[PDB]
């Protein structure tokens, strides 16, 4: 917008990082599901 | 200092039993008097041996703290505590930096220390075992009486008296005994009872009855004796002190890792103070100077591939753990790899240590027996008459029994009471005609005469099982020319017949053929005597003879010997053709020895000795040119009198060799002589006479079922369950392991590329600091760590069995071709795939990369909080720190992305991805996992404090993507080129 | 040699340069590719700027100006930077309708040169005067201080309203068009005057939205000067300045995140 341009300076780090850690665990999970394959 | 326990002994056999007693002041009835004993053991000390000077722990940890990376990482660890002296004092910093870093790194030195420590294990009780063999007491002789006394107290020249049961106490002349037989095979590896007697019977003390030996047992009788030597100072003291003394030495793969960790110290100080100095020059305070040094140091030092190579190596020793194969030194996982020489015992590692029917002469035909353990063979003959004739002598001609509660074990396996060659008649019958007991039951005993010496032969007589005879059998056996001596008839196919000349020539060939084999044979004989001479209440005499014992009825001739194990030719077989050469070295006779050598392959077919030319060609052994012989047979005799070099001609010049009837120090002059030729040695056995040849090789292997106690603490490896193919499966996965660790190392070292250039361009651009120090660490001992453990699970690309065995001098672990691909080639990629993520944050940011040059002053600048960016905006301090520290975050998970396709490429040395596939389940976890971990150093809350680690916004994971797709194509392009010529460039500038 | 013949040393060395060149090129390329996506009037991104910053001209050695009043040359490093700030304020810089414009000598509202395009030439913008800046070599004794807050293309700085309390109650309160600047130390031992545009303690609003180097250069922000006259002397005195706003906020980590941090001692 205009004079009301806040947005532009902001960003959702909270998001991002509950997102990045949602990913990390699944692929964690993942992981453990490869390797349990035979042990 | 050992190499007078290497030669042979010296003893005074041939001396007079009065004659021995001068030499030791003694009496041959009275014995020693109280007084004259206690002198003697203050004189010559007590009858013990005394354990070598051991190195204690504490030395053996901290010879690891100063090898190579941890002196690096120590200088680094001080360097920090430095620059945190000099500006504690200096200017007050409130920041942890410097002291927290040094902290780390002298914990990383520490935790290193303890997996090298781990790895360079020497678990060793030699002089245990050897003093486990000495009894608590012995039976002396003093002042005319006798009296158990402490063995230590027991001194030369008292009487000692030994009975069936006990362990000889020392080294003895023999001087009364009565029935005594002893059991010698700690110095012979042969368990067969030798009879020992007052008279002196070979030159050779290790061979005359008149001696006794400690490390040996009397076995039955009674036997009195002069004592000649005591504790240390005995035939098998010194093999203890020998064995227990030997410098153990460096292992093939020990001498590797600390190769390459020269090759890569090297680079780190040549970089290291390359651009310290680089830096002076440049106008840098000593301050930073030192700053960027600590930095160098970091980035040059691979910290986790040490603790790597250790976990890979146990990995191995895991699998070979569940394949019945003990490894008591993780380094011995390798040297089975590298092993060009197999020196091998031959009874109960070759061999099943255990007399057994190997063949039957009936019906005029030769006949074969399975002497495998298992019984993996078949049938030679059931329907012959003349059989169970035979049959029914080897049982009821018999008097060995089975050990009580033994039917759950097999009959080849189960302890019987009674000599040899009786206990394998008896499991002979056992086996193909059902229990001998009900034979012998069906068929009762009524008079026997056991095997005399005079005689050579043993009879017995039986009531005929059958009811329409129900009357009286004799069966004998014993030497086969005395059975033929007392024979008439012949049992052929059932009908007898008499014994014509031609049968009787039959009979003498058979007989040579079975003993040219090596074997024992013996012959069997049967009478049906007369009924109406003999009433069913006929009393028969043992004493005089009673009843005839001529003009019988031969039946058969059987043989046997102590056979191999079932898959000990097929292992040797596989052992040669991956080029491993294989000797026999062995304490028992030539004849049997050179007999077991062509049976499981160490002789091959039409090789011969220069007594076989000799023999064959009816001309003198001088006459026969010695090179054209590739096998030969040596005696221990003979080699007590040749030379070292001598000893070399005769390694050089054959390839098939058996040493026989040799000593437990020629066992260890062997080792050492296929050693001094430049070959990596194992040896196999299972005596305490294989101990000093099993610490000598470079890896021993011990068997764990027949193996004896001294043996297996010799050893570096126990085949807990005797599969001889075991040796075979560790020589694979030796070499498979081998080449997995260069798969692992140049993974390992490739990120060290992108660790040291944004360093080199941080003092020559003058640029902000791309990566931190505390994000090296990151990776080396982070997210870097599961992926290279997993590349020792990669299976081979090739038949590595088909291959030669490596040369230790030329063929090394890490080489100019790993360094020029991982340092100069893929790693340099993965530099610019990190710098190229870098200059991406910070222009987006609004610092493109054309204002970048020349800015760390301000960048750096504390006390600027407004740094002008290219866009005219103005930044503080922890402001453009930030952005710098997400540039570290960015720049990691860029070197996470680009080891996703170096872990890939590393797989393989020369096949293609596509054609190995991705079947490692470990290594795509590490994939998995490793970015887990990235990620979650990334968002996870509290890490930007704690590791600087800033969250990355969600195209910042795309940077590498390009430059980690260009290292798979690029080493898929490369390879392939490998493979579609064999010739050379690419693979001998490339191929690891 | 060390490692090769003469044969190898060369085809080693034909190598490594095509190789190697090519990396250079492809690394060039990524480069390309990356500025090729990037805007010249505006960064991509700008969360990391965001609330804008407190910067001083006097350079201090650790957030701190101590000097001797009764010493020349104990304060000639610190009229250095003030002299290097103030220097590019000057009249003859600002000459001519172009780039310059004349504005409101009160403070007023924002101005809006249109968007951050090349559309139109460079946007032209507010003059100011350093003989705003009353009072001011310099503060030999007692220090003259001069604050500036952080440029930051399109960002509106927006006061706070008066509808409850404030730090400042009330007082000179022009809501509407001034970010205000008031320093602090309990611990009152000072004499706080301030200077600026329009003779408010604060930031006149139509020097704003800063259009960039690119679309503006020669553009100048607003200063403000603030001069302690403390009564007090020889003791270190921790005073802070702090803006106030909507889009102004700050961090235990960041010291200069829309604040000061100064530690003057007049040792004389
Ligand atoms: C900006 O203004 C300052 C004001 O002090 C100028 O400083 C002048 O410097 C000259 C020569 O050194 C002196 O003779 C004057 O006394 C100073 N003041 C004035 C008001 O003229 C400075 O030169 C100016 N800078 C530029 C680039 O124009
Ligand atoms: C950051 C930049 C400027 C540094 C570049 C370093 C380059 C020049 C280095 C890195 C790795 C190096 C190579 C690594 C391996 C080998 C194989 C060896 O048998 C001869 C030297 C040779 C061929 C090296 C030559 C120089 C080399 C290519
Ligand atoms: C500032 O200077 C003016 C003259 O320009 C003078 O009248 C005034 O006293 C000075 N103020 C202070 C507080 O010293
Ligand atoms: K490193
Ligand atoms: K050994
Ligand atoms: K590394
Ligand atoms: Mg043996």
């Amino acid at each position: 917008e205009g004079p009301d341009n806040d947005e532009r300076f902001t960003y959702d780090y909270y998001r991002l990082r509950v997102v990045g850690l949602i990913v990390a665990a699944v692929l964690c999970v993942i992981g453990i599901i490869i390797l349990l394959a035979g042990k | 200092l050992d190499e007078l326990k290497k030669e042979v002994s010296m003893d005074d056999h041939k001396l007079s039993l009065d004659e021995l007693h001068n030499k030791y002041g003694t009496d041959l009835t009275r014995g020693l008097t109280n007084a004259r004993a206690k002198e003697i053991l203050a004189r010559d000390g007590p009858n013990s041996l005394t354990p070598p000077p051991t190195t204690p722990e504490w030395i053996k940890f901290c010879r690891q703290l100063f090898g190579g990376f941890s002196i690096l990482l120590w200088i680094g660890a001080i360097l920090c505590f430095l620059a945190y002296g000099i500006q504690a004092a200096t200017e007050d910093e409130p920041a942890n930096d410097n002291l927290y870093l040094g902290v780390v790194l002298s914990t990383v030195v520490i935790v290193t220390g303890c997996f090298s420590y781990y790895q360079e294990a020497k678990s060793s009780r030699i002089m245990d075992s050897f003093k486990n063999m000495v009894p608590q007491q012995a039976l002396v002789i003093r002042d005319g009486e006798k009296s158990t006394i402490n063995a230590e107290f027991v001194v030369a020249g008292d009487l000692v008296e030994v009975k069936g049961g006990d362990r000889i106490p020392a080294d003895l002349r023999i001087i009364s005994a009565h029935g005594c037989k002893v059991d010698n095979s700690s110095l012979t590896g042969e368990s067969e009872p030798q009879t020992r007697s007052p008279e002196f019977s070979s030159e050779n003390p290790l061979e005359t009855r008149n001696i006794a030996f400690f490390s040996t047992n009397c076995v039955e009788g009674t036997a009195r004796g002069v004592v000649v030597y005591t504790g240390d100072r005995t035939v098998m003291g010194r093999i203890a002190t020998l064995a227990s003394g030997l410098e153990v030495g460096r292992t093939p793969i020990a001498i590797e890792i600390e190769h390459f960790i020269h090759i890569i110290t090297g680079v780190a100080v040549f970089l290291g103070v390359s651009f310290f100095i680089l830096s002076l020059i440049l106008g840098y305070s000593w301050l930073e100077a030192v700053i960027f040094l600590i930095g160098i140091i970091v980035a040059n030092v691979p910290e986790g591939l040490l603790a790597t190579v250790t976990v890979c190596l146990t990995l191995t020793a895991k699998r070979m753990a569940r394949k019945n194969c003990l490894v008591k030194n993780l380094e011995a996982v390798e040297t089975l790899g590298s092993t060009s020489t197999i020196c091998s015992d031959k009874t109960g590692t070759l061999t099943q240590n255990r007399m057994t029917v190997a063949h039957m002469w009936f019906d005029n035909q030769i006949h074969e027996a399975d002497t495998t353990e298992n019984q993996s063979g078949a049938a030679f003959d059931k329907t012959s008459a003349t059989w169970s004739a035979l049959s029914r002598i080897a049982a009821l001609c018999n008097r060995a029994v089975f050990q009580a509660g033994q039917d759950n074990v097999p009959i080849l396996k189960r302890s019987v009471a009674g000599d040899a060659s009786e206990s394998a008649l008896l499991k002979c019958i056992e086996l193909c005609c059902g229990s001998v007991q009900g034979m012998r039951d069906r068929n009762p005993k009524i008079v026997e005469i056991p095997f005399n010496s005079t005689n050579k032969y043993q009879l017995s007589i039986h009531e005929n099982e059958k009811s329409s005879e129900s009357r009286y059998l004799l069966v004998m056996k014993g030497a086969p020319e005395r059975i033929l001596d007392r024979c008439s008839t012949i049992l052929l196919n059932g009908a007898e017949e008499p014994l014509k000349e031609d049968m009787k020539e039959a009979f003498q060939n058979a007989y040579l053929e079975l003993g040219g084999l090596g074997e024992r044979v013996l012959g069997f004989c049967h009478f049906a005597l007369p009924e109406d001479k003999y009433n069913e209440g006929y009393p028969f005499d043992a004493d005089e003879p009673n009843f005839p014992t001529t003009d019988l009825c031969f039946v058969g001739l059987m043989a046997m010997i102590d056979p191999p194990r079932a898959a000990v030719p097929d292992a040797v077989g596989k052992c040669r053709s991956a080029g491993i050469k294989v000797i026999m070295v062995t304490g028992d006779h030539p004849i049997t020895a050179k007999a077991i050598a062509k049976g499981v392959g160490i002789i091959s077919e039409g090789n011969e000795t220069i007594e076989d030319i000799a023999a064959r060609l009816n001309i003198p052994i001088g006459q026969v040119n010695p090179r054209d012989a590739k096998a030969c047979v040596v005696h221990g005799s003979d080699l007590k009198d040749l030379s070292t070099e001598v000893l070399d001609d005769i390694l050089h010049y054959h390839t098939e060799i058996v040493f026989a009837r040799t000593s437990p120090q020629q066992k260890l002059i062997i080792v050492e002589g296929c050693q001094r030729q430049g070959a990596i040695v194992a040896v196999t056995g299972d005596g305490v006479n294989d101990s000093p040849a099993l610490k000598k090789a470079d890896i021993g292997v011990a068997m764990g079922i027949s193996g004896s106690d001294v043996s297996k603490q010799a050893a570096d490896m126990i085949l807990l369950d005797d599969n001889f193919a075991s040796i075979v499966t560790g020589v694979e996965e030796g070499r498979l392991i081998f080449d997995n660790l260069k798969k692992s190392i140049a993974y390992t070292l490739t990120s060290n590329i992108p660790e040291i250039t944004p360093f080199l361009v941080f003092i020559i651009g003058n640029v902000p600091l791309p990566l931190g120090t505390v994000t090296i660490l990151c990776i080396d001992l982070g997210t870097d760590m599961v992926p290279a453990i997993s590349l020792a699970y990669e299976q081979a690309e090739s038949d590595i069995m088909k291959r030669q065995p490596r040369n230790p001098k030329t063929d090394k672990l890490v080489n100019e071709r790993l360094i020029s691909m991982a340092y100069g080639q893929i790693g340099m990629i993965q530099a610019l795939g990190g710098f190229f993520s870098y200059f991406v944050i910070l222009a987006e940011n609004g610092f493109l990369p054309m204002d970048l040059i020349g800015k760390r002053v301000r960048w750096d600048d504390r006390w600027i909080s407004d740094v002008e960016d290219s866009f005219g905006q103005q930044w503080t301090y922890e402001q453009r720190k930030i952005v710098e520290f997400t540039c570290h975050t960015s720049f990691f998970i860029s070197i996470v992305v680009v080891q996703w396709a170096d872990l890939i490429i590393c797989k393989t040395r020369r096949n293609s991805i596509f054609q190995q596939g991705m079947k490692n389940k470990i290594l795509i976890f590490g994939l998995f996992e490793e970015t887990a971990l990235a990620a979650f150093l990334s968002y996870c809350p509290g890490t930007d404090v704690a590791l600087r680690m800033y969250p990355l916004k969600p195209s910042w994971w795309f940077c590498a993507f390009p430059y980690s797709l260009i290292i798979f194509l690029y080493d898929e392009m490369r390879r392939f080129i490998i493979r579609r010529s064999p010739g050379g460039w690419v693979e001998q500038e490339t191929y690891y | 040699f060390l490692g090769r013949t003469g044969s190898s040393w060369f085809k080693i060395f034909l190598f490594y340069l095509i190789f190697y060149g090519c990396l250079a090129g492809i690394f060039i390329g990524t480069i390309q590719v990356l500025l090729l996506t990037l805007s010249d009037f505006e960064p991509k991104y700008q969360d990391r700027v965001a609330p804008p910053g407190l910067s001083h001209a006097p350079y201090a050695i650790k957030t701190e100006i101590s000097f001797s009043i009764s010493n020349p040359k104990s304060y000639e490093s610190f009229v250095k930077s003030m002299h290097k700030l103030m220097d590019l304020y000057n009249e003859s810089s600002q000459a001519g309708n172009s780039p310059f414009e004349d504005c409101s000598d009160t403070p007023a509202d924002y101005i809006k040169r249109g968007d951050l395009d090349d559309s139109q030439g460079q946007k032209k913008a507010c003059r100011f005067s350093r003989m705003w800046l009353k009072n001011c070599g310099y503060a030999e004794g007692k220090p003259c201080v001069v604050a500036k807050l952080n440029r930051i293309i399109g960002f509106y700085p927006k006061p706070l309203k008066n509808t409850t309390d404030l730090p400042e109650e009330l007082q000179a309160n022009y809501n509407q068009y001034v970010l205000p600047l008031r320093c602090a130390a309990r611990e009152k031992i000072g004499s706080i005057e301030y200077f600026g545009l329009g003779g408010y303690a604060g930031f006149p609003l139509q020097y704003y939205p800063y259009y960039g180097k690119r679309l503006q250069k020669k553009y100048l922000q607003p200063l403000l000067a603030i001069q302690f006259t403390n009564l007090t002397q020889n003791m270190e005195l921790r005073i802070e300045c702090k803006v106030y706003g909507e889009n102004i906020d700050y961090s235990e980590k960041d010291r200069f995140r829309g604040r000061f941090e100064v530690k003057i001692e007049v040792k004389s």
